[PDB]
Parts: structure tokens; sequence; C-alpha cells
């Protein structure tokens, strides 16, 4: 299978035609996506198989072939880029200044951008090109707009 | 049966389109990983 670092679409042929259910990141030989995209199922990459290695429904994250590798964090001040990979459309960078989700357990950056559901797992990056989290788990606010948390895992 | 297909490199793009607001929201996260607004 393809092991090159980068951003990938996650597809299924179970539904009508070939459908994009999400997106993920290949880094240091590990595939990273949101739990709600794969539900922890195994994945195919060419003739090769990727097995789940770690996952957590509450964090809404999953890693394949090895432990979660992404550990960069939003600095709380600068603009970031969402590298959106929408279904049937070219990967495109969108620059934005994150908002904040305030929780009883601390504050998390959040990006106020809306895409088709199959865009979940797209990476959010800092100015060094480091992945500071994945897009796709969020909330619908008062005026009807969508805001995604910048969801990041822990690198053991 | 899910499969993956490469879509690009992960890099910052100079002069990308700049958009989106920066809301500050009080939220709650439940055991199923769902976020909700706290009012
Ligand atoms: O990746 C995505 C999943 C979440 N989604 C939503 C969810 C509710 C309302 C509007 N957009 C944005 C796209």
């Amino acid at each position: 299978g393809e092991t090159t670092d980068g951003v990938y679409r996650v597809m299924t042929r179970r539904l009508l035609g070939s459908t994009q259910v999400g997106v993920g990141v290949m880094q240091e030989g590990v595939f990273h996506t949101m739990w709600h995209v794969t539900k922890g199922a195994a994945l195919r990459s060419g003739e090769g198989r990727l097995d789940p290695y770690w996952g957590d429904v509450k964090q809404d994250l999953v890693s394949y072939c090895g432990p979660w590798k992404l550990d960069a964090a939003w600095d709380g001040l600068s603009e970031v880029q969402l590298l959106a990979v929408p279904p049937g459309e070219r990967a495109k960078n969108i620059q934005t200044l994150p908002g904040i989700f305030k929780t009883k357990d601390g504050d998390i950056g959040a990006v106020a951008l809306d895409y088709p559901a199959g865009t979940s797992g797209s990476p959010i990056l800092d100015k060094c090109g480091r992945v500071i989290g994945l897009y796709g788990n969020g909330v619908v606010i008062k005026n009807g707009s969508y805001v995604s948390a910048i969801t990041q895992g822990k690198r053991e | 049966d899910m499969y993956i297909e490469r879509a690009g490199d992960i890099t910052w793009e100079k002069d990308a389109e700049v958009t989106g607001n920066s809301p500050r929201l009080d939220v709650a996260l439940d055991e199923s990983g769902d976020f909700s607004l706290v009012e």
C-alpha cells in the first residue's frame, strides 16, 4: 500500500458508486482520522491492509498501524489553515483565525467553516505545516452556522 | 470495505483564501463524543 506522508480521502464502495466518508493524515507510517469516519473498521491501501491501533469515541479519534503521532498545538493567537479535502473536489487550503470552545475541562481552538460531511478528518495546520488537529467534530450555533473543534490526540 | 487514496501534501499555502469568524462558545462534551452548546 501507499505509505507516503500526506492527506488522504477515506472511501467506501458499500453505498451507491464510490462514496467519500472522510479524510485522514499519514505521518510517520501511521494513518490518523476521526473515529466517526471509520467507526474503527480496518482500511485498505491498494493491496495492503491498515488495522486500527488506538481509538477513543469521546475524543473522536483513531490511529492505524501505530500510536497517534500528531502533537502540535494551536498557539492560541495565530491564524491557521484548514486543508479541506471535500468529496469529488481538489484539496484546498483555507486560512482562518480560530475561535474557542470553553469547556469545564479547559479551552480548545475551534474553526468556523462548513463543508460536506465527508470532509471530516481534514487536517488543520500551523505556519510550519504541522498538523494541530483534525476538522469534523463540532456544534451548530444559534444562527445555524457550523463550528468544528480543532481535535488533537496525545502522542504517548 | 473502506479504502484510502492520496489527495495531497500537507503544507501551508502563502496567500490562501482567508475567511471564517472566531466565535467564543461555552460547550459541553458528552461520553459519546458529541459537543453541545451550554446556555
Ligand atoms: O465534516 C463535516 C461533518 C460535520 N458537518 C456539519 C454537521 C452539522 C451541520 C453542518 N455541518 C460539517 C462537515
